[PDB]
DNA sequence: AGTAGTTATGCCGGTCA
DNA sequence: ACTACT
RNA sequence: UCGACCAGGCU
């Protein structure tokens, strides 16, 4: 899953910056704008790798006002949850209605019905949990899931996955 | 493509600079210098951001280059350092 | 030959008049009307008829004719034209817009 | 400008793809339904009905709502809305084209009147460019007027082969107004071509005929050319004008919607009622009609659908029609900013490239300074003295982009600039200004000088500019526009300085010259006969500026 | 303002024809084996396994704060911390899905040794199976090829099924302890 | 309509006359190269004149008593006369004045010896003159190959095309052709010593500017030469306040138009 | 090449495009009497070997639509038997710069 | 006043570029349009303020972009447009040359 | 024939919904 | 008032 | 806020 992408963005750099630590103030803005970013397009953008040698360019002048527009490329490891993509992490909160796992810098939701039958809900808990003739999962369980379906939003993506499959659950 | 980068070796352009290329470079120049972006050169006292501009491009100190495109797509850049001045 | 006449012809009518034009100016229209392989006529038959820009022809004599069939036969503009982007409101391809200028950090450290 | 941020990648325009739409866009696109002929008032309340202008559409009454987009008028650009037609109209614009195209394809079946198996076809086939192969291509087989399904392969005329069926005669296709008509020939079978006919012989062309056909599979369809659904201009196309309130103040172009509006409810209305079939089709020409003259109202079947009153009513291509038209003159000209114009006169002590400036003038018209640690001194002298002084300012532009008005605000004397800010300041000596006068035949009517702030109304120029312009002083008025950027002003002062200009390229030789008093005295001045004593040689060398203080 | 990527296809006008993502390996266009390189060259699809990816970031990190430095001139539970620091010099501080990335990361990591990864990657790298699935194995406790073969669906006839549990033996001896 | 028909030619950076298409319209523009700012009418001397004073003015035959640079111009005058290595020069060179002559006279037929060119020489000599209060009473100081190859290799750098091949250089050589006949007319053995009395200084300073002052006549890519070509014939024809044949406005329009039924339509047969 | 005297059959042309690769071409005889090539007015045309005409698009960039088209019934383009695709090089005085060289593809 | 077509074609002579484009737009129209990077069009629904952009009916939310253009120019656009003729504007080119 | 398309730049009273 | 094109 | 159409006059 985590992946490498080649990525490449663009920085409209006043002209008051543009001075001998230029080079640094754009690789700068490139880490400010990108790292920690979400799109749809390539997941969750977690770390620029490669700091020292960013490709800068000849950024080219606008031709109203004076800024300069570089396309800085760059390389960096992200993050895109998959349908079908079996992963695993911990809980975080858990309600009547399923438990919110989180695998990464995303959350993925179990949904009540998307357990096993076996497994049921004791609210009566505290962390609140979901016990089963074996199990007994709660807010720090690691649990292994199954994304059924992803919905990208805003800045993250957030799926819903099942545990109710073969040998998913907790581990 | 940068396929259409043509080699500082096998240039074919005018080793000098075009009234255009030079009017265009003078006027970006004081743009940015009334921008209050930095100044290449001791201010013998000027103040005018177009001869602030016109005393950079005498002392050859413009940071800036000039990306001439030929009909096709390619391009020759060229530094105003390099580029003559005769004009 | 026909170029050699045209030019002789239209240099004529203004040295009749008595007045002078440094030749690169008439040769150069002169040229445009034949190029192409015949006559060109400076009329909206004859050079608003090539494969400039839409944009650009309809700037001229049959505006929304050219512009309707521009829709009709899919036309694609280069916007190399000064006329579309004086339309468009941006720098034209002309002097001061034939080339870019970008800041060179390398030589921009060279300078202090 | 157009204000207010917008995270939106800001880019230039490299390519127009021009095509035509189709009917499933247009109602991709719109926001508003549009079914109601009335302007608004909601049952005489004034506001908005659901059915016309603003169903959803951009808005009117300085007020922000538009469908949450809000931004208010300037800002909003419009919002297009749609109308199902009843039944489908010819595109006034393509009735000759949609006509064409009918004599290249075999009704009945939409299928080419020529193959390669005709080789004089293949010819035109072959010719690369749209406009001409069509141009071939028809030609070639408009005449053709019988669906032939067998021909003689290129082997020998003996064994004929097969392609297309169904031989069905071709009618001769002729134009009346906006309709099309046909005659498959003893005696012809004189019969109206429907729209509903048309259009789907023209939907089942084939991809390939379309293209061969100079058309495209993507962006022009054929069947695109006859409307379907109606796409509806937003207000700002349209825009009233009110005269404070209750009142009304529409524009032409909403009323024709109106119009189209009605007519269509009508021919609707008569297909889901007692309908005497061909009294129907009387009242579907009336839509062909309106839906025609919205877009042109200048065709040749006379009746051009005047407004109450007589008035002709503007069609959308009156607008794009050249000279004051909006290509011609509002985008390759128009009227701009920062200028200004008053009657000329000659005056013998400005250098040749200067140009005197009324000081009314020169308070008018103003330049966006920015303040800088170099200026920041003498910019806040004008701003603090005043726009009614001379050497002074008008505005004072923060960062936080918001004009101070240096002539109401409260804190007019007091202000204290801000390295960035910006101040509009007065024009002042010196400051490089475009100086014409009209008509503009060559570079040299439009050249750069340098101001000289003077009294009196009138620009002054230096005798010798005097022929480049062709001014005379019988009263010429001349224009003056100043130059907003620091890199515009650098391109005057670098590119069409008047010094620059004096030697001509149109004809290999300078361009001014001496004139008039000058040129007619200069000559007695000279004669062997004319001597001069001590005391005037002596105030004629003090004139002359850079004389070396040397008897 | 946005953030392109390598490879331009074109506009069409008909945007629709894209499917969905599964584990039929069909992830985006944004995401196929053939992709292209920086310098415009043909290189295959990276896919990091956890751990694989914990080294990578960690790495990169830290020869960030180097170079956040050459400018400054003119244990499981014990990496927790320590990587919690190398962020706060190196990351944005805000980067709540980076620093959630490192411990999730150094938590589920199975090999903790720049060698033991390279191990499990020549391992893996000689089956011919897609970056994700060789991605996933890597970063998935399995024991039956049957579990594997199951929440991995994406092998089920790429690898015979003592093969594939000859590997996953393998991977469950490199895996590096605790 | 000129305007509107010209609008988008200008010179581009390959020295090529394009349209907003890309097509070739004049290879070089002007047919060569030239800004028309820098140009003015220089008389092409070798042209006019008889064979007579032809040869009586550029002629130099050292193997001969009465054909030789009289000592009194060139210093090394007498220990000259007779050397046969150099009227191998200057028998090439007085070859390509004569050669030139009879080219010019091709191309211009007229006789007309009067032309439009960049670089006016006459003055730039003048001043070179003034500038170094060169006497016509001694001697120069310019060795025979001195003039020779040194105007020999001015031609080398009047350049106003630049590409590596031969199809350009080729066209650059078409480009000067008729300016370096003036060159030569100008700078002629027996001209640079007897008429001029140029010393090896003034000399080498007319070469230098004549090279500069070229470059500066060379057009700029970037010109907008189309929309200057159309008003330079527009404006004229606007102060047209008008051999019996259709001549003016009325003819200028007839001709844009390419009106079939012209009116005077003759004919001239000789 | 065959010179007609008052013209050739409507159907007997009809068998000179049937021959390839061998072509036909027809000719007037009141057409040549005078050499129009010969005149004042008429400049040196050249041919361009298929390679001649590569270079010409190299070094100048440009696609073959970009060069200046000269008509299949061109006079002089009929005098060489151009043949669509095929290049001249006009060559022509020049009262400007004595020589000028100039393209002209053929229509 | 007006800088009309004759006085366009003085700036073009002059070769002055900027002066051109700035006394056409800086000095009179100049807008400030966002369109879709799908269709040309000027669709889509910005609401600089929640930051929400899309173009429904090409269903985007992503691909847009924002350009300067003389207002007079949108309307010949939107005009166009009315006249069922699509007059797609693109940031990017394709039929390089 | 029939069929349309233009025509210089720019600036400065009086009826109609 | 004139001019070309379908 | 602010338009259209017509007609007339100056260069
Ligand atoms: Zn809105
Ligand atoms: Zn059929
Ligand atoms: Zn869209």
């Amino acid at each position: 899953m985590f992946f490498i992408k080649d990525l490449s963005l663009n920085i409209t750099l006043h002209p008051s910056f543009f001075g001998p630590r230029m080079k640094q103030y754009l690789k700068t803005k490139l880490l400010e704008e990108v790292e920690g970013s979400c799109t749809g397009k390539f997941g969750y953008i977690l770390c620029v790798l490669d700091y020292d040698n960013i490709d800068i360019q000849r950024g080219r002048i606008l031709p109203t006002d004076g800024s300069a527009e570089f396309n800085v490329k760059y390389r960096a490891v992200v993050f895109k949850p998959f349908k079908g993509e079996v992963v695993d992490g911990t809980v975080v909160s858990c309600s009547q209605h399923g438990f919110e796992v989180q695998v990464g810098p995303m959350k993925v939701f179990v949904t009540k019905h998307l357990m096993p039958q076996d497994l049921t809900f004791n609210a009566g808990s505290n962390p609140p949990s979901y016990q089963s003739s074996e199990d007994v999962i709660t807010i720090k369980s690691r649990i292994r899931v199954k994304i059924e379906g992803c919905i990208s939003q805003v800045s993250s993506i957030h799926a819903i996955g099942s545990i109710k499959e073969d040998y998913l659950g907790a581990i | 493509l940068k396929e259409k980068a043509i080699p500082k070796d096998q240039r074919a352009t005018t080793p000098y600079m075009t009234k255009y290329e030079r009017a265009r470079i003078l006027g970006t120049r004081a743009l940015q210098i009334s921008m209050n972006a930095p100044v290449f050169v001791d201010l013998e006292g000027e103040t005018d951001p177009l001869r602030i501009a016109m005393k950079e491009l005498a002392e050859k100190k413009i940071p800036l280059v000039i990306r001439r495109y030929l009909p096709d797509g390619s391009f020759e850049d060229w530094s105003v350092e390099e580029l003559i001045v005769d004009l | 030959a026909g170029r050699a006449a045209l030019y002789k012809e239209v240099y004529n009518v203004i040295a009749s008049d008595g007045s002078y034009v440094n030749y690169r100016h008439m040769a150069l229209l002169v040229d445009v009307m034949t190029t192409q392989g015949g006559l060109t006529s400076v009329t909206r038959h004859g050079f608003n008829r090539s494969n400039t820009g839409a944009l650009m022809r309809c700037s001229f004599e049959e505006t929304v004719e050219i512009l309707f069939e521009a829709g009709a036969s899919a036309e694609l503009d280069d916007c190399r034209g000064v006329s579309e982007n004086v339309i468009l409101g941006q720098m034209a391809p002309i002097g001061t817009g034939a080339f870019d200028v970008m800041i060179d950090e390398e030589s921009l450290v060279k300078y202090m | 400008v157009g204000q207010q941020y917008s995270s939106a990648p800001l880019r230039t325009v490299k390519e127009v793809q021009f095509g035509l739409f189709s009917p499933e866009e247009v109602r991709a696109i719109s926001v508003a339904k549009i079914r109601f002929p009335e302007t608004m008032d909601e049952t005489q309340t004034r506001a908005k009905i659901g059915g016309l202008n603003d169903p959803r559409l951009g808005s009117i009454d300085r007020n922000l709502k538009c469908q949450t987009c809000q931004e208010g008028m300037n800002e909003c650009p419009g919002h297009f809305g749609h109308i199902d037609l009843a039944k489908p109209v010819f595109h006034v614009g393509f009735i000759a084209k949609i006509k064409k195209v009918c004599e290249c394809v075999c009704m009945h079946c939409g299928k080419l009147l020529l193959d390669e198996h005709n080789e004089l076809m293949r010819q035109a086939l072959a010719i690369k460019d749209s406009k001409k192969r069509f141009a071939a291509i028809w030609t070639l087989c408009k005449t053709k007027m019988v669906c032939e399904t067998d021909v003689p392969s290129e082997d020998d005329p003996t064994q004929l082969v097969s392609r297309g069926g169904c031989g069905n005669t071709q009618p001769t296709i002729r134009k009346d107004g906006l309709k099309l008509v046909g005659s498959w020939k003893d005696e012809p079978e004189l019969r109206v071509l429907s729209t509903e006919e048309i259009l789907n012989i023209f939907k089942h062309i084939s991809v390939k005929d379309f293209t061969s056909l100079g058309f495209n599979e993507v962006f022009s369809r054929p069947e695109w050319m006859i409307l379907t659904c109606l796409p509806v201009p937003p207000p700002p196309v349209r825009p009233s004008i009110s005269f404070n309130e209750s009142q009304r103040g529409e524009d032409d172009l909403t009323f024709k919607l109106a119009d189209i509006l009605k007519a269509n409810i009508s021919l609707e209305t008569l297909e889901h009622n007692g309908a005497p079939h061909h009294a129907i089709e009387e009242a579907e020409s009336l839509l062909q009609f309106h839906v025609a003259t919205y877009m042109d109202n200048d065709i040749a079947g006379q009746p051009q659908a005047l407004q109450k009153s007589g008035r002709p009513v503007k069609s959308i291509r009156a607008r794009l029609k050249g000279k004051e038209g909006r290509i011609r003159g509002n985008l390759m000209g128009k009227r701009v900013d920062f200028s200004a114009r008053t009657v000329i006169s000659g005056d013998p002590n400005l250098e040749l490239d200067q140009v005197g400036v009324p000081k009314s003038i020169a308070k008018t018209l103003t330049y966006p300074e920015v303040v800088t640690p170099y200026n920041i001194d003498r910019l806040t002298q004008l701003v603090r003295n005043g726009p009614n002084e001379h050497p002074g300012a008008k505005y004072v532009i923060r960062d936080s982009g918001d004009r101070i008005d240096l002539r109401y605000s409260k804190r007019a004397g007091d202000i204290q600039l801000q390295y960035g800010w910006k101040v509009e300041r007065h024009i002042m000596d010196n400051d490089p200004v475009l100086f014409n006068r009209q008509p503009s035949l060559h570079k040299m009517s439009m050249m750069a000088h340098r101001v000289k702030v003077i009294p009196y109304s009138t620009f002054r120029l230096n005798l010798s500019v005097t022929s480049p312009y062709n001014a005379d002083f019988d009263g010429d008025e001349m224009n003056l526009h100043v130059p907003q950027s620091e890199e515009t002003r650098a391109e005057l002062s670098q590119l069409c300085a008047v010094p620059l200009q004096i030697v001509s390229p149109q004809s290999n030789k300078p361009c001014m010259g001496i004139v008039q008093d000058t040129l007619c005295g200069i000559r007695k001045l000279t004669l062997r006969d004319t001597f001069i004593e001590l005391d005037q040689v002596l105030n004629m060398l003090y004139w002359v500026p850079d004389w070396d203080g040397v008897i | 303002v946005s953030t392109s990527t390598f490879q331009t296809r074109r506009r069409r006008l008909k945007k629709v024809e894209e499917e969905e993502n599964a584990a039929t390996l069909q992830l985006g266009q944004e995401f196929q084996l053939k992709q292209i390189n920086h310098q415009g060259e043909e290189e295959e699809l990276i896919a990091l396994n956890l751990s694989e990816a914990r080294l990578v970031i960690k790495e990169a990190l830290v020869e960030r704060r180097r170079a956040f430095k050459r400018s400054q001139k003119k244990t499981r539970e014990k990496e927790l911390e320590s990587i919690d620091v190398l962020l706060e010099q190196t990351t944005g501080g805000n980067n709540k899905d980076l620093k959630n990335t490192m411990q999730y990361l150094t938590n589920f990591s199975r090999f903790r040794d720049q060698e033991t990864v390279g191990a499990v990657i020549q391992l893996l790298k000689s089956t011919g199976l897609h970056p994700f699935e060789v991605a996933q194995l890597g970063s998935l406790a399995c024991d039956t090829a049957d579990e594997a073969k199951t929440l991995i669906p994406s092998l089920n006839n790429k690898i015979s099924d003592d093969e594939l549990e000859r590997i996953l033996k393998e991977l469950s001896n490199l895996e590096t302890l605790y | 309509r000129l305007v509107k028909a010209l609008e988008d030619i200008m010179v581009h950076y390959d020295n090529t006359t394009r349209n907003s298409l890309g097509n070739v319209i004049q290879f070089i523009y002007g047919e060569d190269g030239m800004d028309a700012a820098h140009i003015e009418k220089q008389s092409l001397d070798t042209i006019g004149g008889s064979d007579a004073a032809f040869e009586k003015r550029y002629r130099v035959d050292l193997l001969n008593t009465d054909h030789t640079l009289d000592p009194s111009l060139l210093e090394s005058g007498s220990e000259i006369l007779g050397d046969l290595k150099l009227q191998v020069l200057l028998d090439e060179e007085y070859k390509q004045l004569v050669k030139d002559r009879k080219f010019l006279r091709e191309v211009f037929v007229d006789g007309e010896a009067n032309w439009p060119l960049p670089v006016n020489i006459r003055r730039i000599i003048q001043n070179a003159q003034q500038t170094f209060h060169i006497d016509h009473t001694k001697p120069s100081d310019l060795t025979i190959k001195d003039i020779v190859l040194g105007v020999k290799d001015l031609q080398e750098n009047l350049l106003v095309l630049r590409g590596k091949n031969e199809i350009i250089q080729n066209a650059q050589r078409d480009a000067v052709t008729l300016f370096c006949c003036l060159l030569r007319s100008r700078l002629a053995t027996r001209r640079v010593l007897q008429e001029y009395r140029l010393t090896k200084q003034a000399f080498d300073w007319v070469l230098s500017n004549i090279e500069a002052q070229f470059l500066r006549s060379v057009v700029h890519p970037g010109e907008m030469v189309g929309v200057l070509a159309a008003q330079s014939i527009g404006e004229p024809a606007t102060q047209m306040t008008l051999k019996k044949v259709t001549s003016g406005v009325p003819r200028l329009k007839e001709i844009l138009n390419v009106a079939k039924n012209m009116k005077t339509p003759s004919l001239t047969v000789y | 090449i065959f010179v007609y005297q008052n013209n050739i059959t409507p159907s007997a042309m009809k068998l000179v495009p049937s021959i390839p690769p061998a072509t036909i071409e027809t000719f007037n005889e009141a057409a040549l009497v005078v050499n129009i090539t010969h005149h004042e007015l008429v400049p040196k045309h050249i041919r361009l070997s298929s390679d001649e005409k590569r270079e010409l698009l190299k070094r100048y960039r440009l696609k073959e639509s970009q060069l200046p088209r000269i008509q299949r019934a061109d006079p002089v383009a009929l005098y060489l038997g151009l043949k669509r695709g095929e290049v001249v090089k006009i060559i022509r005085k020049s009262e400007t710069s004595g020589r000028y060289a100039s393209y002209r593809i053929c229509m | 006043l007006r800088f009309g077509e004759m006085e366009r074609d003085c700036m073009i002579a002059h070769g002055a570029a900027s002066f051109l484009k700035e006394r056409l737009m800086e000095a009179s129209d100049a807008f400030r349009v966002h369109i879709c990077g799908i269709c040309g069009l000027m669709t889509v629904i910005a609401k600089l303020n929640h930051n929400q952009f899309e173009c429904k009916g090409c269903d985007n939310k992503i691909d847009i972009y924002q350009i300067h253009i003389p207002y007079a120019a949108k309307l010949l656009f939107q005009e166009l447009m009315a006249m069922n003729i699509t007059p797609r504007l693109y940031t990017d080119r394709s039929r390089d040359f």
